[PDB]
């Protein structure tokens, strides 16, 4: 019923075209990349084990055309397994081509090609800034709320190897046992506080102690000492996040205890940042592979 | 060929730990 390998060739065949052009499916099309992800992700676990080896990026942000580039660069799939870690959507100017092309390949590659959900990945977030008025311009309302219904149901963190925990923002204070996340009902709104809210919304602080109030307003920071007594009391080595833009694309936190990824590089046209993603070889080697303009 | 279900995490020499690709912008 899901044509689903014409529907990647033509999101595909704009590499390289005209700068910025539009990979314009039918909505029958795209609800259908809804309906048939929305199934996969249900079926598998909200907190993914996986195996390396792996590639995991973070945000996105409606910037296809360098998501294009991170597979040239990283492998298309099925050459590379991939972990995304959430914000796909919202401020940047193609967010659907950008959704469409994650959650085909989710469909195609089940279990070789993996997505996160980002703080944007919530309806009232993205109603506000970018996502709903793409929607809206390129569709109609309805399919803004199809999209909705999918997200609500993405996974929320992932263990590579029973020593990488991945989640979009980060650590949160009522996070004691791994079983809190799995016993996480979907589908499910992000909440304005508590752990799913913190596992979405968090920030580590190299100046504060324990557990602080968040910039953003939501959530909380934590420092490196939260990271090394989470470390030690899972057996984890590394905590792998995306959420915060930083200068090279990727940033460690707290003596390489903990990494954050970023993979939009030049973030709106406004920053001057490099965009990374992390490759993990099977025996968790972790090296990163950066994204850069010409300069 | 899936990913889904005692290793460590290491690092390479700082000399391998990035691999950068440019691209022109338009
Ligand atoms: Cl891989
Ligand atoms: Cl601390
Ligand atoms: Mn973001
Ligand atoms: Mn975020």
């Amino acid at each position: 019923s899901l044509n689903l390998d014409s529907i990647i060739g033509r999101l595909l065949e704009v590499q390289g075209s005209r700068p910025g052009k539009n990979v314009q499916l039918t909505e029958n099309e795209i609800r259908g990349l809804c309906l048939k992800s929305r199934e996969i992700f249900l079926s598998q676990p909200i907190l993914l084990e996986l195996e390396a080896p792996l590639k995991i990026c973070g945000d996105i942000h409606g910037q296809y055309y360098d998501l294009l580039r991170l597979f040239e660069y990283g492998g298309f799939p099925p050459e590379s397994n991939y972990l995304f870690l959430g914000d796909y959507v919202d401020r940047g100017k193609q967010s659907l081509e950008t959704i469409c092309l994650l959650l085909a390949y989710k469909i195609k590659y089940p279990e070789n090609f993996f997505l996160l959900r980002g703080n944007h990945e919530c309806a009232s977030i993205n109603r506000i800034y970018g996502f709903y008025d793409e929607c809206k311009r390129r569709y109609n309302i309805k399919l803004w709320k199809t999209f909705t219904d999918c997200f609500n149901c993405l996974p929320i963190a992932a263990i590579v190897d029973e020593k990488i925990f991945c989640c979009h923002g980060g650590l949160s204070p009522d996070l004691q046992s791994m079983e809190q996340i799995r016993r996480i009902m979907r589908p499910t709104d992000v909440p304005d506080q508590g752990l799913l809210c913190d596992l979405l919304w968090s920030d580590p602080d190299k100046d504060v102690q324990g557990w602080g109030e968040n910039d953003r307003g939501v959530s909380f920071t934590f420092g490196a000492e939260v990271v090394a007594k989470f470390l030690h009391k899972h057996d984890l080595d590394l905590i792998c996040r995306a959420h915060q833009v930083v200068e090279d694309g990727y940033e460690f936190f707290a003596k390489r205890q903990l990494v954050t990824l970023f993979s939009a590089p030049n973030y709106c046209g406004e920053f001057d940042n490099a965009g990374a993603m992390m490759s993990v070889d099977e025996t968790l080697m972790c090296s990163f592979q950066i994204l850069k303009p010409a300069d | 060929k899936g990913i889904l279900k005692r290793k460590n995490v290491h690092w390479p020499e700082e000399g391998k730990l990035r691999e950068y690709f440019y691209f022109e912008l338009d």
